[PDB]
């Protein structure tokens, strides 16, 4: 385990994208870490709500939130190495929306 | 409006005195030349709150490719919020709007 | 996939209280037994929410303005007589409001 | 209190230009004569969030079979959210208290 998830708070307001925050793996002191997220706001209705970067880890919001109508985001991020192998299991990050 | 069913503008909705899953729900409404309830606005969601208690109530909302109406409709206002991801299913208490599992029996508001 | 979540909505006089009643639908193919892990369950702040073991019955067992949590985060698990899942453990997400 | 701290009641208060991650944070207080910040009450608390933005401060807090000030003391008052299980660390904004990673770099709040 050598996840890094900074506070996540939605803000208040553009422009579009967003940046939330970095998220990141430790192992990317070993070797080039690649990110994706997977979950409601991501891949799943809403879709594409949040978007991730996927060599810095910038975690994104991509349209006002009064656009969707769900009280919390269950993501997931993921952090894999160029030939795709997995160097960490999956974080689930919780947003809530305030 | 027809006996034990509630006017309110030129409609009339009808608050169950027992419970069914989302499907009999649905049909229960059918049969009754109405629709599981559909809200339009945020005035209409507020007065048919004020009827109901902290127990939930089934409308005809569901996750299907993001939460909608069943005419097809997206869920354009108020907010939902879910347990599980399983609860696909969309409801309504007096505090606001709630997902459960579909096989879940509870009371359910029809719209005519 | 088997689970039935109803909707749960948090309440003080009669503890502890029940909020829902879970269950697989596995449990007509032979007798399910509940529990429950998590903040909030089996670890910091122990014992907020319990669950009726053979009923599926999740219940809350104090005023939650005497917790410090915002969203608790449990996950359900339903296995047989023999001690073994019947079900992947189910995540249930409940937000004090 | 120190050029650049600013006082309130009998107390001093560093708000942090840069950031530092959590024990950085910790050990730079206490090479100030300070301590990263314990928040005492509600009322110190609603003080504090005058002076915050929506960027988060670490503050003295982490959970360690429960949240609690670095001088053992339990979290006693307000709520604190968190996104993942691994933010055991914990800091505040304008807003409220929330959990982040301890490696997180963020400004800080130290107290005297």
């Amino acid at each position: 385990m050598d996840w890094v998830i900074p506070p996540i708070s939605l803000p208040e307001n553009g422009p579009f994208p967003k940046n939330l925050v970095q998220i990141k793996s430790n192992k990317d002191k070993e070797g080039k870490v690649f990110y994706s997220i997977t979950g409601q706001g991501a891949d799943t209705p809403p879709v594409g709500v949040f978007i991730i970067e996927r060599e810095t880890g910038w975690l994104k919001v991509t349209e006002p939130l009064d656009r969707e109508r769900i009280a919390t985001y269950t993501l997931f991020s993921h952090a894999v190495s160029s030939n795709g192998n997995a160097v960490e299991d999956p974080m689930e990050i919780l947003i809530t929306v305030t | 409006c027809p006996d034990r069913w509630m006017k309110y503008g030129n409609h009339c909705y009808y608050f169950s005195v027992e419970e069914k899953d989302w499907n009999s729900s649905l049909e229960f409404c059918l049969a009754r030349d109405s629709h599981l309830l559909v809200i339009t606005d945020n005035q209409e969601m507020s007065l048919l709150q004020v009827f109901l208690s902290e127990a939930f109530s089934w409308i005809g909302l569901r996750n299907n490719s993001g939460w909608r109406w069943e005419d097809g409709s997206p869920l354009n206002f108020s907010r939902i919020s879910s347990n599980s991801f399983v609860q696909t299913c969309g409801a309504i208490n007096k505090n606001g709007l709630q997902a459960s599992s579909c096989e879940v029996p509870l009371h359910w508001v029809c719209k005519k």
